[PDB]
């Protein structure tokens, strides 16, 4: 049922995307009917200089578009040869392996005693502001 | 299941700030146009959309140079030591220490406001 | 005795998950040395606000409070930074 | 022993057992909005597409249809660059794991990751609460 | 007045004078004059006043013409004469460092785009001299393009990139990315050396820039080589622009790695199984690779040997650099091993007439290819095309021509040092590849039907001739080099045949005349020779049961192994002394890095030169029945007492182990007469 | 286009490269085979591109071998050039075999956008005056 959430959810999320491009697609054209004849303003050329500006760095070489292209070229250069590198097994003792256990529990149970105190203290102080 | 909460309670402000949109366009088209001037809505609807994009791009911005900080040390990264294990046991330690000696710097403020105010 | 770390493992993407402000995309499985990084990174942030003069004090008295000595974990942290695990010498491998 | 475990492990359960039943009617509710929200649209989407038979009559319309058209551009850029970068970022950490998961090593250092999170989580909300004791 | 008469002349004048003193001191003359153009007229002409159309590009065209002949001067390099900059590179360092660099830049920056503009506005239709304005501006961009390729060619190695590297690879963010422009003179059709000093730059850029290539050309990546592709497969097209196509691929293996994906365009399929297909995609470089190499289309249009090199050299890069993804999609091609391997069944011409050196380093190539799949593909999953084209190579007995070849090639280069033999490094190719395919030919001997004895000891004896040759030319660094290589060759064929060699009195003539060459060259070269040749030595009479009477010179044989432990004892007690004067060395246990040199040799190796020599001194001395021969040695070299002074302090030090007990062994040995 | 093995019939900037010697081509008997194959061509001189047909018009909407954005294109340039619709559609696969500096599937777009279908239309006006010129 859990799982079944999981899909619920990832649909409905790409149901509000369909949806929210709706209304954008509706917003967009009565705005340009309602101020159909008028010249443009100074809240309308605002808005084009910042779209303008934002469709610049979309398109820069350099920026997004050009790195995220060159992140999937060195994954799978990284891949391709990791697979070929020769694996040092570095067997750790049964005991090192116990006391690495219980540092890392007292250090977890520690910092779920911190993650209490952030959650308690943003409530506390929510009612002193009110 | 708790990972499902927090993804349901996002998804209904989400869906509940997109309705909201919407009735800014079903207000502006029942708005006759002798009027439809006086209703600013729709360009604070777009004023504030900029404002998200602009946000947006710094958020990718930040995770693509994480990414190429993450490629260009595990590329230099060819076997994991010992020394590397317990050099990150000891730094995640001291900033855990850190980190629990600011927070009493904190709570000991809260609980002062606390026994001032109720 | 056979139970590993998977199980500490499985309350520690809690305490991430339980903390996660859910991004509208996800977080990178850095490694070892982006990890030593990052705490770094971070301490020199605290540091800045609190001294260290008062740190492993005022963390002993905070987490002392919900039953955790700060002195016998940095201790252990010490003979876990001291202790030389055994090298062994027999695998072979490699294409060249 | 046994007895007052299995007692506990049916309570443990049953909580579980409330918590998704608050969740399938939370994600049904949503659907509901979503359904709403469509039937508000559906009437504004129809009566746009009558009234775009209007015809543009200066250059201000040309250049007004262009701008908000970048919008819808960038929108559908952004929303893309999204699952261009979680694509990137699922391919990653579904590469950076060799392939046993029984592992101690693997078991320890994505440990580590989830407490430096925690950690950048504490760093980031010390530096909220500590701004409201400076606001109050 | 906007008007250049005078400037006109003047750079005619210089450029004259420069291209007169090929060949005189007078150089330094002209140095204010060629700097006066470098630093006052070529960051300024094109901010002059014009009065008329097309002067301020010939300015341009003459300035770049004077810099195209001063880069390329040739240098008879007297190495022992004053400390003055010669006039090439004062021009090199002020294009490298200044303003000057930035306006070759500028010019490259006008884009063909610019100059397919000119032409098409031109009211003429050219004559094939004439100097129309856009013939003049692809003269200009063409000579901007040829002198950055010889700045770059002619800058020193350095650990910096200077200005001039750096403003080729920088993102001028309100400006043309300058990559992108460069790669689109792919798309110049009306001069065919435009566009090959573009990608000739390219080629180069991507050996020496910080940053991706691929990123570098971003929305046009695709576009560009869908042009380069088109380019390479037209039946037009100058083969000289599908050389340098091809070698700018081969590079983008070795060094470009999304750039060598986008070209070649591997379409993925979900197998079965779960694994994933690869194929040929509509857009791979691949498709073109193997209609260049197709005999069934060679019959049909003669494929020019240089253009089946740089399909080939791009081919071996591929399996040099592990390119799975596709050699896998290669391995699956119909005749692929058929096609690959046609030139080694071909026929060439000898050494001493002029063969084409493109057809060398092309065999020398494909041999290379078939090392390294026979290394990577452990004894199984090879194709069996390939299985039956080695068992071809064998049935025909390619392997004898081969090794006459690599032969006779090595005579005529010992015949031929002391001229200026022009195709040395395609023969040192050749060479190489053939150790390495012999190298693998005795551990693979079963996968490449290397198994008939008779074969195998004219393998032997060719690379033993093959080796003298090239070590009784003590004078040449080249020859020297060529045989400890192949001396490297000659002692693993030795050791894993040392059952079907069936005479030994073949081997030990040629060994001790390989011997006395490699004590007539150079000490610290040739010490990683002598070792090899003792190293043989031992293995030869290891072999059989020997007497004085079957040693061809025992008795100078064993003079000069004694004279060479005389060198290598006396250097090991020296470097013994140093390290009881320099007190407190270290224990610095991290150093993960590769080959580089001067580090210093401890001469206590197992495989060391005196180390060797002590255990054939051993072997030498088990053959003088009543010791009388060694003795007549021991009677000249004063040997027992060197050797006694070094175990003396190499005991008291717990130094030298394989010295000290290799002098034990040979003391052990002397003790039983 | 490029995977339906039809003769393309040559541009004559490829025909007017091959006799500059500008090319690789250096067998006489293939200068020889391809001057009695264009002979015509030269001889019709500029009268080789010719008016709008009707004729023409029906064959290019009738073709199947075209995709219909190419043809509705082609009908565009047709009238643009006042040039016959055979030889327009000719003109465009010419331009998007030499000289469309993007890739097969950015001809899509380029089809989609009105702006850079004209922006397209004005690149094939100056193709065509190099290739009347040629």
């Amino acid at each position: 049922n859990q799982t079944t959430s999981v899909a619920k959810i990832a649909q409905y999320k790409r149901k509000l995307m369909d949806l929210s491009h709706r209304t954008l697609q509706v917003l967009i054209k009565q705005e340009i009917q309602r101020k159909s004849g008028y010249a443009i303003q100074a809240d309308e050329e605002q808005l084009r200089v910042q779209l303008d500006t934002i469709q610049g760095e979309l398109n820069a070489p350099t920026q997004f578009k050009g790195r995220l292209n060159e992140l999937m070229s060195q994954i799978r250069m990284q891949n391709h040869f990791g697979a070929v590198r020769s694996e040092e097994r570095y067997y750790i003792d049964a005991d090192l392996l116990r006391e690495i256990k219980q540092h890392l529990k007292q250090q977890q149970e520690g910092l779920s005693h911190l993650i209490s105190i952030i959650k308690d203290d943003l409530e506390d102080i929510k009612l002193v502001e009110h | 299941i708790q990972r499902n909460t927090l993804n349901i309670d996002k998804l209904k402000i989400e869906t509940a700030q997109e309705l909201k949109n919407a009735e800014i366009a079903l207000r502006t088209q029942k708005t006759p146009p002798g009027l439809q001037h006086e209703y600013a809505a729709p360009a604070d609807y777009f004023r504030i959309l900029v404002q998200q994009f602009e946000v947006q791009l710094q958020q990718y911005r930040q995770q693509i140079e994480e990414l190429e900080n993450h490629l260009a040390t595990q590329a230099n990264n060819s076997h994991i030591t010992p020394q590397d294990l317990s050099m990150a046991m000891q730094k995640i330690y001291q900033t855990f220490v850190a980190l629990a000696a600011q927070l009493q710097s904190i709570h000991e403020n809260v609980k002062v406001l606390k026994e001032q105010y109720l | 005795d056979t139970e590993g770390f998977g199980e500490l493992l499985q309350q520690a993407e809690q305490l991430a998950a339980e903390t996660e402000g859910i991004s509208e995309l996800p977080h990178v499985e850095r490694n070892l040395q982006e990890i030593q990084q990052a705490g770094e990174r971070l301490r020199s942030r605290t540091l800045t606000r609190t001294s260290q003069e008062t740190a492993d004090v005022k963390a002993s008295v905070l987490l002392g409070s919900r039953g955790l000595d700060i002195s016998h974990i940095s201790q252990r942290l010490e003979s876990l930074s001291a202790a030389t695990t055994f090298e062994p010498l027999e695998p072979v491998k490699d294409t060249d | 022993e046994n007895g007052e475990k299995i007692t506990s492990l049916h309570r443990e359960v049953e909580k579980v057992k409330l918590d998704q039943k608050r969740l399938d009617q939370e994600l049904d509710f949503i659907l509901s909005q979503q359904k709403e929200l469509e039937d508000l649209l559906s009437p504004l989407e129809e009566l746009v597409k009558e009234q775009s038979g209007t015809i543009y009559l200066q250059h201000a319309d040309e250049e007004r249809e262009k701008t908000y058209k970048l919008a819808e551009n960038i929108d559908a850029q952004l929303k893309r660059m999204a699952q261009d970068l979680k694509d990137i970022i699922e391919h990653l950490n579904t590469s950076g794991a060799p392939a046993d998961t029984s592992d101690p090593l693997q078991q320890i250092c994505k440990i580590l990751n989830a407490h430096m999170d925690s950690l950048q989580w504490i760093d980031q909300n010390s530096a909220l609460l500590q701004r409201k004791v400076e606001e109050v | 007045q906007g008007e250049y008469g005078v400037t006109i002349a003047f750079l005619r004048l210089i450029t004259t004078l420069v291209k007169g003193q090929l060949g005189s001191t007078q150089s330094q003359g002209l140095v204010p004059c060629v700097m006066f153009v470098l630093k006052e007229m070529l960051p300024s002409y094109h901010k002059w006043r014009y009065n008329s159309h097309g002067v301020r590009e010939q300015i341009g065209c003459l300035i770049l013409e004077l810099i195209h002949a001063i880069l390329n001067l040739c240098h008879e390099t007297d190495l022992h004469s004053s400390h003055t900059p010669s006039l090439q590179f004062l021009c090199i360092c002020s294009l490298a460092y200044t303003e000057a660099g930035q306006t070759v830049i500028n010019i490259m920056g006008i884009g063909v785009d610019t100059i397919d503009m000119v032409m098409a506005a031109q009211p003429r239709s050219d004559g094939a001299e004439g100097q129309g304005q856009g013939q003049l501006l692809i003269k200009t961009v063409k000579l901007a393009f040829s002198v950055t390729n010889n700045v770059i060619r002619l800058k020193p190695p350095s650990n910096v990139v200077s200005p001039l590297e750096q403003a080729l690879s920088q993102h001028g963010a309100h400006g043309n990315n300058l990559i992108a422009v460069l790669a689109k003179y792919i798309y110049h059709k009306h001069d065919p050396a435009l566009p090959r000093l573009a990608i000739q730059l390219l080629k180069r850029l991507a050996t020496v820039a910080p940053m991706s290539v691929y990123a570098c050309l971003g929305n046009d990546a695709a576009a560009i080589r869908d042009a380069f592709l088109t380019r390479l497969q037209s039946k037009i097209e100058d083969m000289r622009i599908k050389v340098m196509i091809l070698e700018f691929l081969t590079v983008a293996v070795e060094t470009q790695p999304g750039l060598i994906e986008l070209f070649l365009n591997l379409e993925v399929k979900d197998g079965s199984d779960g694994s994933k297909e690869f194929s040929l995609g509509m857009w791979s470089c691949l498709h073109a690779v193997l209609e260049l190499i197709d005999s069934q289309q060679q019959d049909r249009y003669w494929c020019p040997p240089l253009l089946h090199r740089a399909a080939i050299a791009f081919l071996h890069a591929l399996w040099q650099d592990r390119r799975d993804s596709a050699m896998l999609v290669l391995r699956t091609k119909p005749k692929f091993w058929e096609n690959l391997t046609s030139p080694l069944f071909g026929t060439l011409s000898p050494p001493s007439e002029t063969s084409e050196p493109s057809i060398l380093e092309t065999c020398a190539l494909i041999m290379k290819i078939i090392c390294l799949e026979i290394y990577y593909v452990v004894k199984g999953s090879l194709d069996q095309s390939l299985k039956d084209t080695l068992k071809k190579f064998s049935i025909e007995k390619r392997f004898a021509y081969w090794s006459g070849y690599v032969k006779s090639l090595a005579v005529h280069v010992a015949e031929t040092e002391g001229s200026s033999c022009t195709s040395l490094l395609e023969y040192q190719m050749l060479v190489s590849a053939w150790r390495m395919l012999l190298i693998i030919a005795t551990t693979h001997a079963d996968i490449m039907h290397l198994t008939d004895s008779v074969v195998r000891r004219q393998l032997f004896l060719d690379v033993l001739d093959g080796t003298k040759a090239l070590l009784l030319v003590p004078a040449s660094v080249n020859c020297l080099r060529l045989g400890s290589m192949k001396c490297t060759l000659l002692l693993i064929l030795l050791r894993q045949w040392k059952r079907e060699l069936g005479s030994v009195d073949e081997i030990l003539g040629p060994l001790t005349e390989i011997l006395e060459g490699v004590l007539q060259a150079d000490q610290q070269l040739m010490e990683k020779t002598k070792a090899k040749v003792f190293s043989a030595f031992i293995t030869v009479l290891q072999m059989k049961e020997m007497k004085v009477s079957d040693i061809p010179q025992y008795s100078q044989l064993v003079l000069n192994v004694c004279e060479t432990l005389q060198e290598e004892v006396i250097a090991l007690f020296d470097q013994t002394r140093h390290s009881l004067a320099l007190g407190s060395a270290t224990e610095d246990k991290d150093s993960m890095e590769t080959d580089d040199c001067s580090r210093s040799r401890h001469r206590d190796q197992r495989d060391g030169v005196c180390v060797l020599g002590l255990h054939l001194a051993k072997e030498l001395c088990e053959v003088d029945e009543d010791g009388d021969s060694w003795l007549q040695v021991t009677r000249r070299l004063p040997i027992l007492p060197t050797l006694l002074t070094t175990l003396e302090v190499s005991l008291r030090m717990k130094q030298n182990l394989h010295f000290t007990e290799a002098t034990l062994h040979l003391l052990l040995t002397l003790a039983r007469t | 286009a490029a995977a339906a093995g039809g003769p393309c019939v040559r541009s004559s900037r490829e025909l007017w490269t091959i006799l500059l010697g500008r090319s690789a081509l250096r067998e006489l008997s293939q200068i020889e085979a391809e001057l009695n194959k264009h002979w015509r061509r030269l001889l019709e001189g500029l009268s080789y591109y010719k008016p709008p047909s009707p004729s023409s018009a029906e064959k290019v909407k009738a073709n199947k071998d075209v995709a219909s954005p190419l043809k509705e294109l082609g009908l565009r340039i047709s009238k643009f050039l006042g040039l016959d619709e055979e030889q327009s559609v000719q003109l465009l696969q010419c331009y998007l075999q030499e000289d469309y500096r993007g890739t097969r599937d950015s001809v899509k777009t380029v089809l989609q956008d009105e702006r850079q279908s004209q922006a397209l239309i004005l690149k094939i006006a100056d193709y065509y005056y190099e290739e009347r010129t040629c």
